[PDB]
């Protein structure tokens, strides 16, 4: 913010906040994959007992 | 519609633009940062001098 224009700006950090952002939904599209294999897991379990 | 009017120097008509500063863009007359619409400068040399 402290070395470029104010109406530049708007485009540089919105660059940023989308990566940020894009790369969240990296970290839960994977956790879904595993949350549903642990549910397999969780159910021939479920039938052992 | 909203027309403004003034008369600086010649070095300061770069000044008018957003997101500037000097002593003439925040003791006088200062633009938002989200301006809308657009300056039209020219040289009046002939007249005011």
């Amino acid at each position: 913010f402290s070395r470029l224009d104010k109406v530049e700006a708007e485009v540089q950090i919105d660059r940023l906040i989308t990566g940020r952002l894009q790369s969240l939904q990296t970290y839960v599209t994977q956790q879904l994959i595993r949350a549903a294999e642990i549910r397999a897991s969780a159910n021939l379990a479920a039938t052992k007992m | 519609v909203y027309a403004d009017s003034f008369v600086i120097r010649g070095d300061e008509v770069r000044q008018i633009a957003p997101g500037q500063t000097g002593n003439i863009a925040d003791y006088n007359y200062k633009l938002p940062d989200d301006f809308t619409g657009c300056v039209i400068a020219w040289n009046s040399n002939k007249l005011d001098s």
